[PDB]
C-alpha cells in the first residue's frame, strides 16, 4: 500500500507500508506514535 | 469667576497662538470683545468627567 | 466670533493623577501539598 | 482523487464565493476588513502562478473553471470518478492528472471541521438556505442536517401506495366527487393538507389518517392549523370550509403529545408528524373537509437520512426532486450559454451520465428502455427516469441518483469561473 | 544533518549495556528555545502582507524586489530592534549563499496561517489604525490631482 | 518560561500645547477702495497649516 | 491592566503540585486602584515556516 | 443572579451560536478566519477543553436543566422582584456563581443597539435577546424590522379572533354585515360583505388597537375574495376598465391611495381610521394590503407588553419563542426526558404563578391545556383567569416567556448519558 | 462631487450599517471581534473626528446627517447635482460646498473593488436583498446584477400593448367570459401565470403565447408549473382545473430547450422563458385554462439592464414599481416624524424634484399639466407621473425618473441618524 | 460533605471490598499481584489524612468504622445530611466534625471516571449484580443503568389501577 505518493516526496520513491512497518513499533512513516507524557501538562498550559 | 460664581476655566493665554481671548481683542468694539472673552471663559472650562 | 470658537472647540479627558505603572513579574511557581507511596499498578514482572 | 478531497474543495470554493459576497462593497482604501483577509488567504491558497497577494482574483479562479471544464469533460480523465467504488470510499486513487493533481487536495481542518459541524446542528439559528457542501454531505455520507432548519415539505415527497404523486392530485381535487373518497395528503411549499373529500356530509366523530412515509419526518412551530379548500392557489372541492362560532370544536391528536391539539384556532401550535397516525376529531358534521397545517416545517433529528439517501421511497415510478441543484447551476448553465458550449457540454454530460450508469451495472452495459426526456440539468426529471428502470435493481437505482447528483453538484461549484478562450 | 552509523555496534551493546532499572531525569528542559528564526519569518511574511493590502496589489508588479526587501527589512527590523537579512532564510542550500527566487515564492504561497504573537500583533494592529488615520488627512494636504 | 509579560509600546506623555496644530488663523480687517467706510468687516480666515 | 489580573491569570495556571510564589502573589495582590502593568501572554509561534 | 445578568450570559450564548453557523464548513487548515478566532474567545469566556468546545458546553446546558429543574434552587428567579428590578440576589447556586455573570462591555451595547434600530437592513429573523428586551425592559425594536401582522393580532370588541374569522367569512351572509378586520402572513384585510349591492360613496373602517402599530412599504392595495387561501363568500371581485377609481385615505398621508392598482404603496395605519371611498358599488368587498409590513417607531411597545389586550379571553401568539424550542426539545426526546422535564416544568410554571398573587395560593379553575412549550396556548390560559386582577396575568405571561427563552438557549447541549 | 464620489460615499454608509447590524449585542467586554474593529475604523473613515474606541459613535453620525438634511434640503447648494451632466458624466464637479468637501470622496479600493464586485455576480449564493448599492450602479451606470439574484416578477412587469397592467387585470380575470378571449399574462410575488379563458371548451392542440417584454428576461429554477384558478388570492373565471389520471398529458416548450416540458408534474423545472414564445401543447380540451410557472425566479445573466434602466418601458403612460426604494426610507422617514421636519422637508423635496426636472428640459421651465398626486417617498408613484407627461418625449421623462431615483436613494441612506432637536 | 463526596467515598470503600475479594487466598509469598497493588494503594487513600503509606488494613479500616457508627448515631452530627439541600445540590458545606473531613472527601477522577461510566452502559456483559454505586448515582442523580444489565421484574412492580398488587394477585 501506498503511504505517500513518490509525487509528493523530497527523494524519488513511493513510501510504501513495507517501508514502515519493519522500524519500530511498525507504525507507517506517516503517523508515528509520540511520546505524550508530558501531554497533560502542556494541554493545561495552552502550549502545542 | 463668572459673575459670582466660581469655576476652573482653561487657560488661554498659554495657549499662545490658540488663545482666543487674545484673538477676540481683534473685534470692532469695546463690547463686543468683552461679550466675547466672556463667552470663552463660559466654553473653554475644565468639566467633572 | 461665535462660529470661529465653536470650530475650534473640541474635548479631552484626562486622568487627574497618572496611572502608576509596573514592570513585568517573574512567574515563579513553587511546590505545594504532601505526596503519599504510590505502589507500582502491575505489580511483579514475568521473568528471564 | 478520493471523494473527500473533492469535497474538501468545493467546500473552500464555496467559501470563497461565500466571503467574496461579504466584501462586495465592503472594500475601502484604509482598512482591510477581516472578511477580505480571510478571502485573499483562500485566494492565495488555490492559485498556482501566483506568489503571494492576488492581483486579479479573476484570473486564477478563471484558468480553475477552464481546466475543470476540460476535466469533467474527458471521460478518459474524469473516469475513474465515475466508479462505484470513488462513491463508496476513501480510497485514495492513483490517477495523475494535471486538474486533481493542481486543484483537488485536503483542505479542511481535521477533527476541528467536524466539531463544527456537530455543533451547529445544534445551535438556534441556521442558515436557512445551506451550502450545497451540507447536502452533499448528508446525500453522500448520510450524515445529519441540523435539527433547525426548516424545508418546504413538498420537496420531502415522494410516492405512496394511495397517491402516485402530489402536483396531480391538484386536479383531481378540484373536481367535484362521486361519493366519499379516501383521504388525501398533500403538501405545498409552505404548508401541509389533509383531509376527506365528499358529495354528502361526512358524520361528527373520530377519524384516523396514515400520515405518509414521506413526511413522517417533519415537525413543526408556530404553525397555525384550521378548515381550507385551496392547493396551491387551486381551489379544492367537495370540501366545506365554512362554521359558526356556536359550532363544537374540533381537535386531533398525535402519538407524540398527551394533550389535544386545536383547530381553526389563532393558538400558534408545535407538534411531529412522526410517531404513527393523527387522530382527527371532527366536532361538527361536514360536507368534505380539509386541514391545514401552516407553519415553520422542519426535518426531526436523526431523520434527514430518509429524504438525502433516498429512502423515504418505496413505489416505481416515484416522484422525487433535486435537493435544489437546479437552483445551484443557473451561474454555470449563464456561462455556458454566453460562449456557445452549452450543446457541446450537455452532450458531454449525457455521455458522462451513460458511463456512469454502465459501471453500475453488471453486466457492464447500458440497461435497454432507458433514454432520458431531459438534459442532465433537469436532474429532478432525469432522477426518475433513472429511478424508474425495474429491470435494474432498486437499490442499485438509487445509489445511482445519489452518485450522479454529488457529481452535477460539484459541476455547479467548479464550472461557475468558465471564460474558455 | 547527517552521519553514519554501524549496525554492528549494537553487538556489545546487547552483550554489555548494564540497565540502571530507573529514569535519571535530573536535568530540566529550556523548552522554548530556538524560535529566533521562526519569529523573524513569521514577522517577514506578515508584514509582506500588511504592505501589500494597502498597495491594493502584489507588490512585485510595481516593484523590484530590492525595494520590497529593503522595506519589510526596516519594518521588521523595528520590531525586532535587530538588523534583519531578508535575503539569507531563501537560498537553495545551506551551500550556496546565493540568494534564490523560487524559495521565495514558496514562501510567500502559503499565507499568514496562524494570528500574530501578541506582543507583535498589538504593535502591527496600533499602526494600522494610525495608517487609517493619517491616510483620511490626505484630503487636508495641499496636492491637486492636476 | 511559557508566560512573557513585555510592553509592545511604551508610551509617553504630553502637553496640551504640544499638540500638532493644523490649522492657522489670520485676521483682517475688509474694507474698501471705492466708497468710503467705518465698520470694516473684521473677518477671520482659516486655512489649514 | 490591574495587577489583580496578572495574579488570577499565572495563579490559574500553577500546574498540578504548584503554586504561584507567595511574595509574587503578594505584590500583585496587593496594588491598589491606579496601578498598572503589561499582561501577561502566551507566546507561540508559526514552527511551520 | 441579576435579572440583567441572566440576559448578558443568553446574548453570549447566542452569540456562540451565531458564531458557530458562520464557522460551519469555513475552518480551512491554512487559515485562522476572524469568524474562528471570535468564537474561540467566546468559548473562553464560558467557563472560568480549548480542544473539544463540545464538552465545556454540554457540562453547561446539564448544570442547567439541572438547575432550572428544582424549584429550591431557580426559586430565585420566580419572584415578582427578579423581573422587576435589577438588584444584585443573594444566592448561592454554584451554576449562577461559575456561568451567569456580566458579559456585555457597557455603555458601547447601548450605543450599537440603538444605532442599529436606525440601520438600513437589521436582521429579518432577530435573536432571542432582541425579543427578551422587549419583553422584560420595554426597550425598542429596530424601525425596519419586518412582522407578519397575524402574530399582531388581539382580541378586540366586535372580532373576538382572526383565524376562527375564517370559517364565517366563508359563508354566504345573511344580510348586510358587519365590517371585518383580519390578518395573514404577509397581508392584512378589511372590508364589508353582504348579500346585496353595497352604495358607491365614502365608508369608514375603524383600525383595531392590535392594528394600529403596522407600517408598510412596497405595497399592493387591491380587491380579494381569499383569506389563508380559503373562499370569503358575500364578496365580489369583479371589475370593468370603465370602472370609476377607488381611493382610500389615511390620517398621516393628506394624498389619497389607488386600490386595484400597479402602484407600489407605503402608508401608516396609526392615525386612527382607514377612509375607504368606493366608486362602483360592489356586492360585498374585501380590500387587500400586500406588501412589507413594520410596526411603527416606538410603539412595539403596545405588542411586546401583552398591552394591546384589551378584551378576555384573547388570543395572542407566542413571539415566537416556539421556534427557538426546537433544538432543545428535540434533545429532550433523545435522551427520555421530554416526560420528567413537563412535569418540572409545570411546577415552576405552578409555583411561578403563585409568587404573584397575594394569598400565595394557586387560583381557582387554573387548568393547562397544553404544554410548557405550546406557550401561545398556556400565554392565553393565564390570561384567562377572571380570578386574578388582568395586569397581574400579562406579568405572570410575561416574565414566563423569558423563563421560557433562556430555557430555549441554554439547555440545546443537553447529554446527561 | 463627482456621481461616484457620492456613490462610494454611501457605499460606505451602507458598509457601515452592516457591520453596526453584525455588532448588534455581539459586544462582550474581553473581546474585540474583527466586525467591531472593521465597524470602528469604517466610523474613522467617515468622519476623521472620532478616532479609537472610544468615542460615542452616535454625535459624529449625527452631525453628519444633520449636514446632510439641511445640504439636500437648500436647492442653492446641493443645486450642482440636480444638472443633467452630474448623472451621465464623471467631470469633477466645480463645487464650494462644505458638507462635499468633509463628507463626499472617493473611499473604495481601486481596482480591487471592481474586481471583487464582477467574481460576485458569479457568487453561489448572493445576497437575497442586496444593498442600495447595487441598485445604485445599476440605475446609474447600467452596470450588471448577479446571475443567481432572486427577484420578484411582478416587480418587472411594465405595460404592453395588450395589456395596460397588472394588478387591474384581476377584476377582469374575476368576471366570467363572454367569449373566448386574446391570452393572459400576470406576475404574481412568487409565480407567473399565462393562459387563454373561455365560456366554452377549447379545443386539445397546440397553442402559442407571446411573453410580454418585461418577462422576456425571466429564468426559473426549481419550478412547479401547473393549472390553476386563483390570482394573487383571487378565484378567475373561465379556466378549469379539473383534470383526470386517465387525461392525455400536457406540455410546452421554450426557444432555450430542444425537450418538452412537463405541466402538472412533482417535477422541479428550468427554463428561461428568453428568445422567443412559449409553445403549450393542451393534451385534453378545457374549458379554459391557466398555466401557473411556480418557482425561484432571476433576471437572465447581463440582461438586467432592461429593468433598471427603463427601457422595458413602452406605452405611455405605463406601470412601474421603485426599484424597492420604499423599502429602505422607512428609517429616515421614522425619523423625520419623530422631530417633526416631516412636512417642511416634503416641502423642500418638492422643489428639488421640481428643479431636478426643469433642468432636463429645454428651455428652463416647469413643464405644463405636472401635477404630483403622491409626496416625495410614494416613488412608484411620482415615477408614473413622470413617465406619464406627453410635453416632453420619452427618453428625458425615463432619465429624470432614474435620476431622481438615484437623489432619492441617497437621502434614505445619508439622512438616517437626523436629529436637530 | 457534598452529596457527591459521600458517593465517592462510598464507591472507594466498594472499591476496597471488591478488592479484598479478589486477593483472598491469592496473596502468595514472593509474589506481589497486581490485584493486591490495588488494594493496597486503595487503603492507602482511605487514610490519606494521616497517612502516605499503610503497612495492615485490620486497624483504620476498622477505626473508620467505628467512627462512622458513632455518627450517624447522633442526630447533632449527621444533621446537616438529613437536610433537603444535601440531596438536591453539590454545594460544598463546611461541617466541624472529625469523621466527615477525615474521611469523605473527593475519591473519584474526573472527568475520565464519567466517561467510563457512559463506556459501560454499552459494554457487552455489565455486572449481573451491580454494586450500590450504580443504585446510589441511579436513584440521586438519576443517571443511567447500562443497557445489558439484567434485572428480575417483579421488582420493577408498582401499584396501577387495574391490579393494586403482583404478589397479592
Amino acid at each position: 500500500e501506498i503511504l505517500i505518493p513518490a509525487d509528493q516526496t523530497s527523494y524519488g520513491a513511493n513510501e510504501t507500508r513495507a517501508l514502515s512497518a519493519p522500524y519500530l513499533f511498525g507504525a507507517p512513516i506517516n503517523m508515528l506514535a509520540p511520546d505524550a507524557r508530558l501531554s497533560t501538562y502542556k494541554r493545561d498550559l495552552a502550549l502545542p | 469667576f463668572v459673575g459670582e460664581l466660581p469655576v476652573k476655566s482653561v487657560t488661554l493665554n498659554k495657549l499662545g497662538d490658540r488663545n482666543m481671548d487674545a484673538l477676540a481683542e481683534h473685534l470692532l468694539f469695546e463690547h463686543d470683545v468683552v461679550n466675547a472673552q466672556r463667552e470663552n471663559r463660559i466654553f473653554y472650562q475644565r468639566k467633572s468627567a | 466670533f461665535s462660529e470661529l470658537r465653536n470650530f475650534f472647540t473640541g474635548d479631552v479627558v484626562i486622568r487627574d493623577d497618572p496611572f502608576d505603572v509596573w514592570d513585568g513579574v517573574k512567574a515563579t511557581y513553587i511546590p505545594i501539598g504532601v505526596h503519599g507511596v504510590r505502589l507500582d499498578p502491575n505489580g511483579d514482572q514475568p521473568p528471564l | 482523487m478520493s471523494r473527500q478531497m473533492w469535497l474538501d474543495t468545493s467546500a473552500l470554493l464555496e467559501a470563497i464565493s461565500e466571503y467574496v459576497v461579504r466584501c462586495n462593497g465592503d472594500t475601502f482604501s484604509g482598512l482591510t476588513t477581516g472578511d477580505f483577509n480571510a478571502l485573499s488567504n483562500m485566494f492565495t491558497q488555490l492559485s498556482v502562478s501566483s506568489a503571494g497577494y492576488v492581483s486579479d482574483p479573476r484570473v486564477p479562479l478563471q484558468t480553475m473553471s477552464n481546466m475543470f471544464v476540460s476535466f469533467i469533460t474527458s471521460t478518459d480523465r474524469c473516469g475513474y470518478m465515475l466508479r462505484k467504488t470513488w462513491f463508496n470510499s476513501d480510497t485514495k486513487p492513483t490517477v495523475s492528472d494535471d486538474f486533481i493533481t493542481t486543484y483537488i487536495r485536503p483542505r479542511l481542518q481535521v477533527p476541528m471541521s467536524d466539531t463544527v459541524r456537530q455543533l451547529n446542528n445544534l445551535s438556534l439559528q441556521p442558515s436557512a438556505k445551506p451550502k450545497l457542501y451540507e447536502r452533499q454531505n448528508a446525500i453522500m455520507k448520510g450524515l445529519d442536517i441540523p435539527y433547525s432548519e426548516p424545508i418546504e415539505p413538498c420537496k420531502l415527497f415522494r410516492s405512496v401506495a394511495g397517491q402516485t404523486g402530489n402536483i396531480p392530485m391538484m386536479g383531481i381535487l378540484a373536481t367535484p366527487p362521486a361519493a366519499q373518497q379516501q383521504p388525501f395528503f398533500v403538501a405545498e411549499r409552505r404548508r401541509i393538507l389533509f383531509g376527506i373529500r365528499s358529495n354528502a356530509a361526512i358524520p361528527a366523530g373520530a377519524y384516523q389518517f396514515v400520515v405518509p412515509a414521506w413526511a413522517s419526518v417533519l415537525s413543526v412551530t408556530g404553525a397555525y392549523v384550521y378548515f381550507t379548500n385551496s392547493f396551491f392557489g387551486t381551489i379544492i372541492a367537495g370540501v366545506t370550509a365554512t362554521a359558526t362560532a356556536a359550532d363544537a370544536a374540533t381537535t386531533f391528536t398525535v402519538p407524540t403529545d398527551a394533550n389535544n391539539l386545536p383547530v381553526q384556532t389563532d393558538s400558534r401550535l408545535s407538534f411531529s408528524l412522526g410517531g404513527g397516525n393523527i387522530n382527527l376529531e371532527l366536532g361538527v358534521a361536514k360536507t368534505g373537509f380539509c386541514v391545514a397545517i401552516e407553519g415553520e416545517f422542519t426535518i426531526l433529528a436523526n431523520r434527514s437520512q430518509a429524504y438525502y439517501t433516498l429512502n423515504s421511497i418505496t413505489q416505481t415510478p416515484t416522484s422525487i426532486d433535486d435537493f435544489d441543484v437546479s437552483d445551484f447551476l443557473t451561474t454555470f448553465l449563464s456561462q455556458l450559454r454566453a460562449c456557445g458550449q452549452y450543446e457541446i457540454f450537455s452532450d458531454a454530460m449525457d455521455q458522462l451520465t451513460n458511463s456512469l450508469i454502465t459501471n453500475y451495472m453488471d453486466p457492464p452495459a447500458i440497461p435497454a428502455g432507458l433514454a432520458f426526456t431531459s438534459p442532465w440539468f433537469r436532474f429532478s426529471e432525469r432522477a426518475r427516469t433513472i429511478l424508474a428502470l425495474q429491470n435494474v435493481d432498486l437499490n442499485i437505482r438509487k445509489l445511482i441518483v445519489r452518485h450522479l447528483w454529488v457529481i452535477t453538484s460539484l459541476i455547479a461549484v467548479f464550472g461557475r469561473y468558465y471564460r474558455p478562450n | 544533518l547527517h552521519q553514519s552509523v554501524d549496525p554492528q555496534d549494537l553487538l556489545f551493546g546487547v552483550f554489555g549495556i548494564v540497565p540502571q532499572y530507573q529514569i535519571l531525569n535530573e536535568a530540566v528542559p529550556d523548552f522554548f528555545a530556538g524560535g529566533e528564526d521562526i519569529l523573524i519569518l513569521q514577522l517577514i511574511r506578515a508584514v509582506y502582507d500588511t504592505l501589500s493590502n494597502k498597495l491594493g496589489r502584489n507588490p512585485a508588479d510595481i516593484f523590484h524586489l530590492e525595494e520590497v526587501f529593503k522595506v519589510i527589512e526596516e519594518i521588521v527590523s523595528v520590531l525586532v530592534q535587530q538588523k534583519i537579512d531578508v535575503r539569507k532564510y531563501f537560498t537553495e542550500s545551506m551551500r550556496s549563499g546565493s540568494f534564490s527566487k523560487p524559495r521565495w515564492d514558496n514562501f510567500l504561497r502559503r499565507p499568514v496561517a496562524q494570528r500574530l504573537p501578541n506582543l507583535y500583533s498589538v504593535i502591527m494592529t496600533q499602526a494600522d489604525h494610525v495608517y487609517n488615520y493619517m491616510t483620511q488627512l490626505t484630503h487636508i494636504i495641499p496636492i491637486t490631482d492636476c | 518560561q511559557s508566560v512573557v509579560s513585555r510592553t509592545p509600546i511604551p508610551l509617553s506623555k504630553i502637553g496640551l500645547q504640544d499638540v500638532k496644530k493644523l490649522f492657522d488663523i489670520n485676521v483682517i480687517k475688509c474694507g474698501s477702495s471705492l466708497r468710503i467706510v467705518d465698520e470694516p468687516q473684521v473677518t477671520f480666515i482659516v486655512s489649514y497649516a | 491592566c490591574h495587577p489583580t489580573v496578572v495574579y488570577n491569570y499565572l495563579s490559574s495556571r500553577a500546574p498540578n503540585f504548584l503554586r504561584l510564589d507567595d511574595q509574587v502573589s503578594l505584590k500583585l495582590t496587593s496594588a491598589g486602584i491606579g496601578t498598572l502593568m503589561p499582561r501577561p501572554v502566551v507566546q507561540l509561534l508559526d514552527y511551520d515556516l
